[PDB]
């Protein structure tokens, strides 16, 4: 158990607050929504010739 | 008088010996997929002065 | 992963090259010296699995399956040796050596990389259990409880052998990982459908599924201790293991494959904790929560949500090792009394109030009391299931209380009222079994502090 | 404390009102307030400083990891498997990052709901505001990919989205 | 850091230190319930403190100080509310605990198993300080389940009898029942809010939906014995009298109003949950106090008593006045579990005694036990300036000042009247008259633990609503102006109420006998609900679970079907099969026609 | 509770049950203890207003009308002492009765304890043994050859002999065992 406890972080949870950090501190200063709702930017997207 | 304990002691390091080279066959088996070592796009990097390989 | 695999095939030359005296004892130091190192795979990454080789690998959701079924086998031995003082040492040695080949297989099935190596131990894993059931069992009605066990088990899953090597052929491999990179939706066909049913059903046979689950009662009740703790606690869990791993090929079929499965369950919960409120048989009244909690984790595996993933790892975990802790609890009782019936050793609190305690511990722990992982997996489970539908809510409640309700009926009739007047052969409480219980009930409160351990890879 | 950065958890200047005693009977919270300074507070902080000047000893530095950029599912071609694991990776570890972004923004609105007291749904619009729009993004990007989720499943939701929206501004432009 | 959050803490965690004890050398000596007594006293010396700060500056704090885990967007961490009604309650409830151990070091004093008695009790204030406290639902829902589990463990006290088995799994039932609404609760505010914290729930629900409301209510009706879910709490009387001062008294039954105080600003912004709310609580104070005026054994007249006073707490929720809900809860426990003490005094002194038709001339044989008793019911009765004139008096003047159900008000009015009358039947008929026990006369109150442990709560029950009222900042508009017939409403239904009781009681003296109406047979057995309800149900559930259940569908249907049907279709192929003769004759002709067979059928089109 | 139960009631003992029912009952509906006096001596005046009827078909019949006034005027809420099987502290003490053959498991050190108690145990013993035999030929002796007919038992009718089937009577636990 006290194994168990003081294993190292390889999840990865604490990376994760701080590169949150670093990225909600960069956008709100720079007025940035701090998420847009397109994970990939649509100018190396393909999409069809057109509707129809 | 080691005959006594040793016949009886033999068994009880069966078990460990068994681990010790469970470990040494993973490293051989780990020794055997080294075709991208240091050759990832995100871990790609260039070498120590001193070491040879980034891992083993 | 074989400094895992290496220990546990040493395990067999130790025991047969033991004295007739020594084998109990080296038998579980070694079995707990090799879940000591099992508990070095709890360190799981964020992102991808521990690939150790081409033939082996580890993820969130094998870690903590390998850690149940490492620690599992001291148990066993330790309950095992109390019924077992009469036998020959050829026979002991033979059993021992029917457990430690269990062990290896489900180990080694936990982290096959592969899905025929995975069916191939899978299957495997039968013939230890049956020869276990058949020849240690107690009653006349083994011979019987074993046929069931094999043969639902063979004739739900030899359709998944036809079906994997079918995938193999129109895939070009049948490797997890390229398998899960390469995914690809089923057309809405009729051979899609059937190629779904033979994938699912070789799992929902070995939940148990409700209307599937009639071996289970059987095997559960007419298997030896140690045989009906390795059921209860890992052979349930194989299906949903396969079930996680396998509805990656599924989607989308899945959507509308899933409705007879899920109204299957989520009504063969309710009438097996009805069934548990008349039981004459203790044991197979903890073989029949076993079906009603594995119900929820097919609900959570068909319902493709997160957090019902998430829950059925915890709940499988968490009854397993309830289910085990209940029977070795039963079989202290049966050792004493020689009968199953629940009505004839009563008041027991009287006469051994540690086993009260132990009684009273698993009995909060069955009905799934705050904040146990049992809770834990269950709620997150139900949470899930009133995302995919509300009306969803009515039958999980009424679950809770059935089994709330039976499983405080299970602790008042046995352990209060008068005690009976003629059973004067009730000696006091051996130290072996109250370790048993220890051993059984302190992991799952200690998990309770680091539930992330047993949530699997969607946490 | 500058154990975190306050621009990512704003906090309002702590205004606090003088204490302007008006009675003539001593109140009894500063003389047990003084009793706590000088009886728990003081050997507390005796013991810190201990602690600290143990710590001082011995200085040493653990680093944040950092990642580079590598091309994502886009960019790969239909079987190459490197490239297909590579971003799938990368998109994992920017969908860890999101949830913790949401994560601040839902502890920013916790922590200002309870601060403002009692004038709370006037008091911090902003939160409110912030949490909307980015559970908003958050729903969009990986709402409804499940279990077995993957860049690619995300990759075809975004598709489909920027279809629907393309042809919305198709029929929206013919009016 | 300043002493509020530590104190705080510290109050709830010096609570625990006794359990820990508990397998040391000090739980295997008569010194433990002593040294558990003191913890409980220390604790209430301790949180006083926190009261005063709140007293001064209305001071508040969240603590959230451990990081339990994080489930995607989702934290679930250890957050304690420190708000007006943590602070407010948790010395109360300290100081009942603490009277009602002292009243325990002297009636278990027989009790074997007196050192498990009082670890008993610590665990369930220990949960109750859990619930109270919480801040998100998982927290207060393993209070909720704790307490609930404490309940379950302290009513089949003396487990060598039946009844208190059947009425712990009573309780567990009907608590499960409101379980199932409070589960409804979570998972509907955990998909909709995203968040199970308070906080968050507030922020993002301006206009909350009917489910988690209903689902609370569902859950609060459970747990403080509504109408629907309600005989329970007079089943639980089995235990011990200081649980059921403790417990089923005036903190563990008042855990759904709490919770249902919890939820107010939800609760503002719909309207047909506080209907549903103020006719729950209108029905419920009416029956019970409706069935506590026949009642023979004064433990059960007392518990009908609490379910009333539940069900005006209820009726105070419903008109939108949460506040004094909570005051309510504050000011009743008081007198409340005094009374216990008193009843359990009486009955420890006439040797297990529990019927008030052999207690006879107590008033001279008792006189402190009489003294406390009086005050208790006049404080019960919202005499003018005692404990509950400050609360249950407000109640009324809100429910008479308020776009109501008149039908809740009406049932509201007669609840207050039946208040009084049975008050007046405990006294009448324990305290005054001629000798009804036995003729061995052990009666003796002269023991100082009973003595202080009622007097502290004696001194509560005349001074804690002045004291109270007087120093809690203001969250109430008043009712200034109001008619002075309907100023004086409650006091005159009192007054009515003792007149009325008093008369039909000094009937009795009569040498007149005349068999029992109807109304009396239905008000005695409880509305008949128990006989109906725990025989009907209970019946049709056990009998389903075993004809169809057990029997036709799992051991005869299901068994048809899969493995019955092929064993019996492959027994049969084998004999079909496995029956020739061995005669030559007959399978050499089965050749020639399979040769026949062969050559037309798969010869003749290749 | 200590006497063997015959075949049937008799007329008289079912009178007598009822007459003590109807009293109970009464003295339920009377609290007061002179009003119980008063409508106990009317209740007692019923009763012998037909105690001398030589006619066995009216006095049943009577008896049937008696039973259908008791079962519609009882009081749902009769008085019932505490150790009753009803009362409130009925099977309060039954957790503490413990069977004395516990007291063979306990520890060498733990009868070490308590040395002169558990020789009288020994000798008690001794005395349970050395009587079983002349008990089972007694009660094979007195019986019928058909099997018995009633659960009463025979006493010792010699001098060396103790009643069969005394030890798990003579050795009740007790009614306070703690
Ligand atoms: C909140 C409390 C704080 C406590 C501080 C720390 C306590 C650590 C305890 C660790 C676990 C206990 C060990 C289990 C085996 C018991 C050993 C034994 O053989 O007993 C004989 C031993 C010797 O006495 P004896 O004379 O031989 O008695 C013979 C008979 O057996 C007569 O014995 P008995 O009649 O006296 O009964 C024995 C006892 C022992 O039997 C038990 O059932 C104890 C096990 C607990 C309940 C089991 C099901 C609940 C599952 C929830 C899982 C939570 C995990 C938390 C982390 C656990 C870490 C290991 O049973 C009980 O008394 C009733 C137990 C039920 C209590 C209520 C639990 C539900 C609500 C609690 C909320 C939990 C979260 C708290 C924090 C919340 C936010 C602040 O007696 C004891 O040692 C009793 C121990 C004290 C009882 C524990 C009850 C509270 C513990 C709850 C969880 C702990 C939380 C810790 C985190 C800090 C807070
Ligand atoms: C301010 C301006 C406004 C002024 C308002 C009014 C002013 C004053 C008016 C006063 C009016 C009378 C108040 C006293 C009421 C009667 C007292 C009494 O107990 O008399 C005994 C007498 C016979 O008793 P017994 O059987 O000879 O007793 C045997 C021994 O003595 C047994 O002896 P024990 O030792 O067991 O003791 C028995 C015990 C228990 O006594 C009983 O056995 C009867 C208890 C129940 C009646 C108590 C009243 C509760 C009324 C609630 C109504 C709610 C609506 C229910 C709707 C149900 C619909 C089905 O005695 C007591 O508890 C004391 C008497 C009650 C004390 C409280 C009285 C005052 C509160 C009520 C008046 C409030 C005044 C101020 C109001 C302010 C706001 C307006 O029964 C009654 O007189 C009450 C009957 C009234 C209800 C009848 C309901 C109809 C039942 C059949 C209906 C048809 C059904 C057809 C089939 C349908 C199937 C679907
Ligand atoms: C008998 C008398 C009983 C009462 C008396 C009790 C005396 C007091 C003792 C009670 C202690 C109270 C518990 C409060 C928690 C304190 C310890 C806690 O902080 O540690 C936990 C840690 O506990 C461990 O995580 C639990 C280990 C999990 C179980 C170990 C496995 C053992 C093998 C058993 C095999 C079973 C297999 C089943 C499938 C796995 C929390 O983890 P974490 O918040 O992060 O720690 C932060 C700091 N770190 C990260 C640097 C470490
Ligand atoms: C005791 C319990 C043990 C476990 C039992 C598990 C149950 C397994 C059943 C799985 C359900 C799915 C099977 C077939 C899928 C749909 C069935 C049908 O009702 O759907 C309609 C099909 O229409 C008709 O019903 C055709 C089916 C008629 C033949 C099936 C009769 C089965 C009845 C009894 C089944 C017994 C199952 C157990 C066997 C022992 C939909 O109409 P349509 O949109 O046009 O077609 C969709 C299919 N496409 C896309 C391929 C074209
Ligand atoms: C007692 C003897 C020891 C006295 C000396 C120590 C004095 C205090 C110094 C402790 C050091 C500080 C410390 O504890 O570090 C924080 C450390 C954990 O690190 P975190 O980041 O906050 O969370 C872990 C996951 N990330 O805190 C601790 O673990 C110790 C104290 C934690 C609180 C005590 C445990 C209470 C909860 C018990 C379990 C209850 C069930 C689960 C909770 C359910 C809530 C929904
Ligand atoms: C979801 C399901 C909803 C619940 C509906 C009914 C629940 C099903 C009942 C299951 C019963 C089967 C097994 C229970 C064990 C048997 C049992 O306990 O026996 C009954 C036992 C003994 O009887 P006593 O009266 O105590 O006698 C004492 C002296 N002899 O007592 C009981 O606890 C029986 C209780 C059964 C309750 C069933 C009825 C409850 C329905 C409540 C309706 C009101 C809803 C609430 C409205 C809320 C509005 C906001
Ligand atoms: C096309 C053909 C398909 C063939 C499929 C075969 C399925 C395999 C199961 C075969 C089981 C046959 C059982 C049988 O015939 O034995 C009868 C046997 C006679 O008893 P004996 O002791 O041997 O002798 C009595 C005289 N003293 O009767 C019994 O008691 C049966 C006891 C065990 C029965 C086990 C059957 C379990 C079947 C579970 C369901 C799955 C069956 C396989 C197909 C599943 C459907 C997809
Ligand atoms: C203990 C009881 C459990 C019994 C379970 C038995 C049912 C298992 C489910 C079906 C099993 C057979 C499915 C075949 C295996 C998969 C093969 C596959 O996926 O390929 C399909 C093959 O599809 C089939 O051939 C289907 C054949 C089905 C015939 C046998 C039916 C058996 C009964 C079906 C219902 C049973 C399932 C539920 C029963 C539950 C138990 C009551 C595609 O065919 P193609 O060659 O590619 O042609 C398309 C392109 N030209």
């Amino acid at each position: 158990s006290t194994f168990v406890a003081y294993l190292p972080d390889y999840r990865m949870q604490e990376w994760a607050r701080r590169e949150a950090e670093r990225l909600v501190k960069y956008r709100e200063a720079n007025g940035l929504p701090l998420m847009e709702s397109n994970c990939f930017d649509p100018n190396k997207i393909q999409l069809p010739e057109d509707e129809d | 008088n080691v005959l006594q304990i040793v016949r009886d002691h033999w068994v009880h390091i069966l078990v460990p010996v068994g681990f010790v080279f469970g470990c040494y066959l993973d490293r051989r088996s780990d020794e055997k997929l080294t075709a991208f070592r240091n050759k990832s796009l995100l871990f790609k990097r260039e070498l120590r002065p001193n070491e040879e390989v980034t891992w083993k | 992963m074989l400094k895992i695999i290496i220990p546990t095939t040493m395990l067999l030359p130790m025991t047969w090259m033991s004295k007739h005296n020594m084998i109990w004892i080296n038998a579980t130091v070694h079995s707990l010296l090799i879940s000591l190192i099992s508990l070095s795979l709890l360190n799981q990454l964020g992102e991808n699995s521990l690939n150790f080789s081409l033939t082996f690998f580890s993820d969130s959701l094998s870690a903590p399956l390998l850690v149940l079924t490492t620690w599992l086998l001291p148990l066993m031995l330790m309950a095992s040796q109390s019924h077992l003082s009469k036998e020959t040492t050829t026979r002991k040695k033979l059993y021992i050596t029917m457990l430690i080949l269990l062990q290896l297989f489900l180990i080694m099935t936990f982290t096959a990389t592969e899905l025929i190596l995975f069916y191939i131990l899978f299957e495997a894993t039968l013939v230890p259990t049956l020869i276990i059931i058949t020849r240690w069992g107690n009653q006349t009605e083994r011979l019987n409880a074993g046929l069931y066990f094999l043969f639902y088990t063979l004739a739900g899953s030899l359709p998944l052998l036809v079906a994997l090597v079918y995938i193999q052929n129109t895939t070009g491999s049948l490797n997890f990982l390229i398998i899960h990179y390469w995914s690809h939706p089923l057309s809405n066909s009729w051979s899609n459908i059937f190629m779904w049913l033979a994938c699912i059903m070789a799992f929902m046979v070995k939940m148990p599924l409700y209307g599937l689950h009639l071996w289970l009662p059987k095997a559960h009740v007419e298997a030896p201790i140690a045989g009906s703790m390795v059921l209860a606690a890992v052979l349930l869990k194989l299906g949903g293991y396969g079930m996680m791993r396998i509805t990656t090929i599924l989607n989308p079929l899945t959507n509308y494959m899933a409705y007879p499965f899920l109204m299957l369950s989520m009504w063969g919960m309710i009438m097996t904790s009805s069934i548990c409120l008349r039981q004459t048989d203790l044991k197979s009244l903890i073989a029949y929560s076993s079906v009603s909690h594995m119900a929820l984790v097919i609900v959570a595996i068909m319902i493709q949500t997160p957090w019902s993933f998430m829950g059925a790892t915890a709940l499988m975990i968490a009854h397993g090792l309830t289910s085990s802790m209940l029977f070795c609890l039963a079989n202290t009782n049966y050792e004493r009394v020689h009968s199953r019936t629940m009505i004839l050793a009563r008041g027991l609190q009287t006469l051994l109030p540690l086993m009260a305690t132990w009684w009273l511990v698993a009995s909060l722990t069955n009905l799934a009391l705050p904040p146990s992982i049992n809770l834990i997996g269950e709620l997150f489970i139900i949470t899930a299931s009133f995302s995919w539908s509300n009306i969803t809510i009515i039958l999980m409640g009424m679950n809770m209380m059935i089994t709330a309700l039976y499983s405080l009926y299970m602790l008042i009739t046995t352990q209060r009222g008068k005690y009976t007047h003629h059973i004067n052969n009730i000696k006091p409480s051996f130290t072996r079994e109250n370790a048993l219980m220890a051993l059984h009930i302190l992991p799952l409160l200690l998990l309770t502090l680091n539930p992330k351990m047993i949530l699997g890879p969607l946490y | 404390p500058d154990s975190w950065d306050k621009d990512v958890y704003p906090e309002p200047p702590r205004r606090t009102p003088a204490p302007a005693p008006q009675t003539s009977l001593p109140n009894p919270v500063t003389y047990l307030t003084k009793i706590f300074d000088l009886l728990v507070d003081r050997p507390v902080t005796l013991a810190r400083e201990f602690i600290e000047q143990q710590h001082a000893k011995n200085r040493y530095y653990y680093y944040h990891r950092e990642f580079r950029r590598v091309p994502d599912i886009t960019e790969c071609e239909e079987k190459d498997i490197l490239c297909m694991f590579e971003a799938e990776m990368q998109w994992r570890r920017d969908y860890k990052v999101d949830q913790e972004i949401v994560n601040i923004i839902q502890e920013r609105l916790k922590a200002c709901q309870q601060r403002e007291g009692e004038s709370y749904r006037q008091n911090c619009a902003k939160e409110l505001e912030q949490f909307t729009q980015v559970s908003k993004a958050f729903q969009d990007r990986y709402s409804d990919l499940g279990a077995h989720y993957s860049a690619r499943k995300c990759l075809a939701k975004q598709k489909q989205r920027m279809l629907a929206e393309r042809k919305a501004a198709k029929e929206a432009a013919a009016a | 850091m300043n002493p509020f959050a530590s104190l705080t803490l510290t109050t709830l965690t010096i609570l625990t230190i006794p359990i820990m004890m508990s397998n040391s050398n000090i739980y295997k000596t008569n010194l433990y319930p002593n040294y558990v007594k003191t913890t409980v006293s220390y604790a209430f010396t301790l949180s006083l403190v926190p009261l005063l700060m709140f007293m001064h500056t209305g001071q508040e704090m969240i603590i959230s100080n451990w990081h339990w885990m994080t489930l995607q967007t989702v934290e679930l961490s250890l957050s304690f509310k420190m708000d007006y009604f943590s602070v407010m309650f948790i010395p109360v409830a300290l100081f009942v605990t603490w009277s009602i151990m002292e009243f325990s070091m002297w009636y278990m004093h027989s009790d074997p198993f007196i050192n498990r008695f009082f670890k008993y009790l610590l665990l369930f204030l220990i949960t109750m300080m859990i619930l109270v406290t919480a801040n998100n639902l998982f927290q207060l829902f393993i209070g909720w389940e704790g307490v609930g589990i404490m309940s379950f463990l302290l009513i089949g006290w003396w487990h060598g009898r039946t009844d208190a088995n059947t009425a712990a799994l009573q309780a567990i039932l009907y608590n499960r029942i409101g379980d199932i609404g409070f589960v409804l609760s979570m998972a509907w505010f955990l998909t909709h809010s995203n968040a199970w914290d308070l906080q968050q729930i507030f922020m993002l629900n301006n206009e909350c939906p009917n489910m988690p409301l209903i689902g609370l209510l569902l859950a609060a009706a459970g747990k403080s014995a509504q109408f629907g879910l309600h005989p329970w709490l007079p089943s639980a009387m089995e235990g011990p009298t200081p649980v059921s001062a403790l417990l089923h008294s005036s903190t563990m039954v008042v855990a759904g109003v709490f919770l249902l105080i919890r939820f107010y600003p939800l609760m503002e912004t719909n309207k047909l949950v506080q209907t549903m709310t103020l006719c729950l609580g209108a029905i419920t104070t009416l029956f019970t106090a409706l069935c506590a005026i026949t009642q023979n054994d004064i433990k059960k007249i007392v518990a009908f008593s609490t379910s009333s006073q539940l069900g005006l707490m209820m009726v105070t929720i419903g008109i939108n006045q949460p506040h004094l809900a909570f005051l309510h809860i504050c000011m009743h426990a008081f007198f409340k579990a005094m009374l216990f003490m008193c009843s359990g005094s009486i009955i420890h002194s006439l040797n297990d005694e529990q019927d008030i038709r052999k207690m006879g001339g107590l008033y001279k044989a008792m006189p402190f036990t009489t003294t406390a008793l009086i005050i208790g019911s006049l404080a019960l009765t919202g005499m003018p300036y005692l404990t509950g004139f400050y609360s249950k008096d407000l109640i009324i003047e809100a429910v008479n000042m308020s776009y109501t159900n008149a039908w809740a008000l009406l049932m509201t009015l007669i609840a207050t009247s039946l208040t009084a009358a049975y008050s007046t039947r405990i006294i009448f008929f324990a305290f005054l008259g001629k000798p009804r026990f036995p003729p061995l006369v052990l009666i003796n109150e002269n023991n100082p633990l009973l003595i202080n442990s009622i007097k502290r709560l004696l001194i509560g029950s005349i001074f804690a609503g002045f004291i109270i009222s007087n120093n809690i900042p203001p969250m109430t508009v008043p009712n200034t102006t109001m008619p002075l017939y309907m100023k004086m409403t409650a006091l005159i239904v009192t007054i009515m109420g003792f007149m009325l009781a008093l008369e039909l009681n000094n009937t009795t003296y009569y040498l007149k006998f005349k068999y029992p109406s109807q109304t009396y047979k239905f008000s005695n057995m409880l509305g008949y609900y128990p006989s109906i309800m725990h025989r009907l149900p209970t019946y049709h559930n056990l009998s389903m679970s075993q004809k169809s259940a057990s029997s036709l569908l799992d051991l005869i249907w299901l068994e048809t079907i899969l493995p019955k049907t092929t064993s019996f279709i492959q027994m049969k192929m084998s004999i079909m099969v496995s029956n020739q003769k061995g005669l030559i004759k007959l399978y050499f002709l089965s050749f020639l026609i399979t040769i026949m067979i062969s050559m037309t059928l798969f010869n003749y089109h290749e | 509770a200590f006497s063997a139960p015959a075949a049937y009631l008799t007329h008289q003992q079912k009178v007598l049950r009822l007459y003590k029912r109807a009293l109970r009952h009464l003295e339920s509906w009377c609290v007061h203890r002179d009003k119980y006096r008063y409508f106990a001596c009317l209740m007692r005046a019923r009763f012998d207003e037909h105690k001398n009827e030589k006619d066995m078909v009216k006095a049943t019949q009577l008896l049937r009308q008696a039973e259908e006034e008791f079962w519609y005027g009882q009081h749902p809420q009769p008085y019932i002492f505490p150790e009753s099987p009803g009362g409130t502290s009925y099977e309060r003490y039954e957790c503490y009765k413990v069977p004395e053959w516990c007291l063979d498991d306990w520890h060498p050190s733990e009868k070490a304890m308590y040395p002169d108690y558990f020789a009288k145990r020994e000798q008690w013993k001794r005395l349970r043994r050395e009587s079983w035999e002349r008990e089972v030929k007694q009660l094979q002796e007195e019986t019928p050859p058909g099997g018995p007919r009633t659960e009463a038992l025979p006493p010792a009718r010699k001098e060396g002999d103790l009643p069969p089937l005394w030890w798990h009577i003579v050795t009740r636990p007790r009614e306070r065992p703690m």
